[PDB]
RNA sequence: AUGAUUAGAGGUUGGUGUUAAUAUCGACCUAUUCUCACUUUAAAUGUGCAAACAAACCUGCCUUAGCC
RNA sequence: GCGGCUAUCUGUUACACGACAACGCAGGUGUCCUAAGGCGAGCUCAGUGGGAACAAUCUCACGUAGAACACAAGCGUAAAAGCUUGCUUGAUUAACGAUUUCCAGUACGAAUCGAGACUGCGAAAGCAAGGCCAGCGAUCCUUUGCG
RNA sequence: UCGAGUACGACCAUACUUGAGUGAAAACACCAUAUCCCGUCCGAUUUGUGAAGUUAAGCACUCAAGGCUCAGUUAGUACUGAGGUCAGUGAUGACUCGGGAACCCUGAGUGCCGUACUC
């Protein structure tokens, strides 16, 4: 017996969720390769970059102080 | 519950319009997408290679994915008390570039352009005037009104 | 008609109900991969006509296709013997008369040494300027002046992809480069044949000489590389 | 006037023969020097079955013959039947043609080996500018309000004739 | 319109009751007609989205993947 | 209780997102194709309106699909996706990566977007990892391949 | 030499298709030819190759009808969300608070623009 009745009240108790924004689970993954196999290489420099931006930092801020 | 192929009920919902048939524009296949923007996942007939379930047709949302010749759309689907963003697969024919921000697209670029000129600027060029109040109107005709039969 | 009937009737693509344009092959030309976001698709659309011919390197844009350096076979003879218009050589001509301009309306001078002068039997290519070749509805049968322009544009710098499988030098194995060179500069033994006996019979391409036709384009294929501009004397 | 003149287009003299076999085994080869193009064939998808012809079967022997070289042609079926037929056999866009039961009729022989066969000279004529109609590209209308027609026919009918 | 559903006004295609002259009902031919499921971006009610500190700018990085 | 259908497919039910039931209605399925796959080119179908020794077919008109598309039905397609021909095996391996539908967001089944080869058909851009979407099967066991 | 001319197009009938008119330069167009690649059973189609020629078709320009587009109605009509211890009849009917058509008919007009060249 197939009822629906009760289910859109149910579904509204503790509310229907709103998604998740973007920046949650923006894993630009399974998607095309090409494009993710240059956001990464990209993202290896950059990441040595912010390394050695903390490291005259800290140099800097040693010397200067 | 005889029939729930990934094609049902949907004689009039991918139906072409009346007298618009055919090959997709060629502004379909000239647009341009990006990892981000919005899209009306606006499923046409007459390509039959690529079509989304029934449900993501009047659906709009980010693409999360430009592949050669497939635009990766994720779309919010309430399922029972959430909303999953599925990750829909399609072609670039069943792709609009959304409007859906235009309404502000439009509006801060030149609301700002203004406001700066209003902040800033160069010089504030008076604009669109008030709307709702008073007045000692002037009629021009006058009328009555009991009935017509 | 008459009636009901052009009620419902649907009018065909504007060009497609009397024109030219192939709109499935226009979709597919034009057609680039998502991916490479507005990245240039420039054709190669030629048209062969009667008297003339008419080759333009086209992208299409939104606000409708965005012709670029157009060249003709009505601006060569401005340069040429203005003897034979729908010629295979005069085809080949305009082909690196259009390849030419466009690496100079491009800048592009380093690869502008383009490809070797004499007629090659085949060519691969890739760096340079690439384009795609549209026919449009003139056919693909082994030799055209759709395809003198083609070869006419590659050996000439240019980019558009081909096979050999349908030169007029090819065969059933491969191109001759014998059976090309000779049509890609003249094959005057078309005049020496029949127009050349034009009086040896009775009353009937005057003014040409069989003996120069062959160089009357060899004339004009080095000085393209000298004079891109080569526009007929306006006014 | 230059160009307002009719010349007839083609004149392909259509055979209609029953099933293949050693019924067409000398049909075609009596009809490679008629128009010494090679006459063709009809797969048919009717095919009746009465006469015997069935499903993508050689009945029908076609020809087809145009130019100066069927406007000579011409000259046969306007040689026998008296130059002139019935004026009932103008077609609704003129054409008209004549024909007989007797092959050897014309200079042809009736060899011993072959059947008593003949051959239909249906011709249709047109004015110059039929090869816009049809065209792989660039096409157009008919180029309608000026042809050929059921009167205009009776014209050129027996003015060549 | 895909179909209708059909009789009312009379006139190509079959059989037929007639004295090359005539109908006769079907098919048809027409102006229609009657009232229905198939038609049309044709509602109301709906529903998908977006709407202010990086969504626009003025800029500058780096690998340059794209394109010469 | 016999009778009949549980796994599935289209329309309808079904109410203009989606969802939505009934031994609820109407129909289909458990296949069939080395071409009925793939591609390129050429062509335009059902019908009709008239025409030719024989007498169908060659004639040209007008023809928005009234046909065809392996089949049910519905969408869809007209210089084709149908018709004819050509050349072919992409109906293959797929590093399978992701996704969709069913959904519990689990299988499965069928699809979609990809990547890597190796390829075929194309002058080319592009098209093809079957014939769209029903046509299918866990643990264990047997069995072959894999080294 | 100026508007348009071809070829490329974007919207996709205001652009369609009809009976004509119209074509002044060019430019398309049919046109000549099998002397070659070519594939035509065919010089039809196309595909070698050019200009005796021709506006006869084609094509763009003009009017001037179905159709199409815009509106005036149609009409606050039908229909509809909501509300009655509304009224009867279990037929929808009006009301109140709103949304609000369509077919039709009387109209309006019957494409527009965008890159190169060429004049
Ligand atoms: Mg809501
Ligand atoms: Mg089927
Ligand atoms: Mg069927
Ligand atoms: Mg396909
Ligand atoms: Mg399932
Ligand atoms: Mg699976
Ligand atoms: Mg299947
Ligand atoms: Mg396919």
């Amino acid at each position: 017996n197939h009822t629906n009745h009760n289910q859109s009240s149910k579904n509204h108790r503790n509310g229907i969720k709103g998604p998740m924004p973007l920046h949650l689970h923006n894993s630009k993954r399974g998607s095309w390769l090409p494009a993710l196999v240059n956001a990464r290489r990209v993202r290896k420099h950059n990441q040595k970059a912010a390394l050695k931006k903390r490291r005259e930092r800290i140099a800097a801020f040693a010397a200067k102080n | 519950v005889h029939s729930y192929g990934y094609k049902s009920g949907t004689r009039h919902l991918f139906a072409k319009k009346f007298r618009k048939h055919g090959a997709p524009s060629v502004s379909t296949i000239l647009t341009n997408i990006k990892v981000g923007d919005y899209v009306d996942v606006v499923a046409d007939s007459a390509v039959r290679e690529g079509m989304p379930h029934k449900y993501y047709h009047g659906r709009t949302g980010i693409v999360w994915n430009v592949t050669p010749r497939g635009v990766g759309v994720i779309i919010n689907k309430p399922v029972r008390t959430r909303t999953l963003r599925k990750r829909i697969c399609v072609r670039f024919e069943h792709v609009r570039k959304s409007r859906c921000q235009e309404a502000f697209k439009a509006k801060e670029h030149q609301f700002q352009a203004y406001l700066a000129a209003k902040k800033a600027g160069k010089a504030l060029p008076p604009l669109k005037k008030s709307s709702r109040m008073g007045g000692i109107v002037r009629p021009k005709n006058v009328e009555v009104l009991a009935r017509r039969v | 008609k008459n009636k009901a009937y052009f009620k419902r009737f649907q009018v065909k693509y504007r060009r497609r109900r009397e024109g030219k344009t192939d709109y499935h092959a226009r979709r597919q030309m034009v057609l680039q991969d998502k991916t490479k976001f507005g990245s240039p698709k420039y054709r190669l659309v030629v048209r062969i006509t009667n008297k003339d011919i008419i080759a333009q390197i086209v992208q299409a844009k939104i606000v409708g296709d965005e012709v670029v350096m157009a060249a003709y076979a009505h601006e060569l003879p401005a340069f040429g013997i203005e003897h034979g218009l729908t010629n295979y050589a005069a085809a080949y001509a305009t082909g690196l008369l259009l390849a030419r301009r466009t690496l100079a309306k491009l800048g592009i001078a380093d690869k502008f040494q383009g490809a070797k002068e004499a007629d090659g039997s085949y060519s691969a290519v890739r760096f340079p300027f690439k384009a795609i070749l549209d026919v449009g509805l003139a056919r693909t049968t082994t030799g055209a002046r759709v395809f003198g322009v083609l070869k006419g544009a590659v050996d000439g710098g240019m980019a558009v992809p081909h096979r050999p499988n349908r030169f007029p030098g090819y065969n059933k194995e491969k191109s001759s480069l014998d059976a090309k060179v000779h049509r890609d500069r003249i094959f005057g033994k078309h005049v020496a044949e029949y127009l050349k006996q034009v009086k040896e019979e009775a009353s009937s391409a005057a003014k040409v000489l069989p003996e120069s036709i062959e160089g009357m384009y060899k004339k004009a294929h080095a000085a393209i590389r000298a004079d891109p501009s080569k526009s007929l004397p306006k006014k | 006037n230059p160009m307002r003149e009719i010349v007839v287009k083609k004149l392909c003299i259509n055979i209609c023969v029953g099933e293949s076999g050693d019924r067409l085994t000398r049909a075609s080869k009596v009809l490679e020097q008629l128009c010494e193009q090679t006459p063709v064939l009809s797969r048919a998808r009717l095919t009746v079955r009465t006469f015997g012809i069935r499903r993508n079967e050689k009945i029908a022997v076609h020809c087809t013959v145009r130019g100066k070289k069927a406007e000579e042609l011409l000259e046969k079926g306007l040689k026998v039947k008296e130059f002139e037929l019935k004026s009932y056999n103008f077609s609704d866009t003129g054409s008209f043609g004549f024909g007989i039961d007797e092959h050897i009729d014309l200079g042809i022989k009736y060899d011993p080996s072959t059947g008593i066969y003949g051959m239909d000279f249906y011709v249709v004529l047109g004015r110059r500018g039929e090869r816009v109609a049809h065209r792989k590209r660039k096409c157009s209308r008919v180029g309608h309000s000026h042809h050929v027609t059921k009167e205009e026919a009776m014209k050129w009918f027996e003015k060549v004739h």
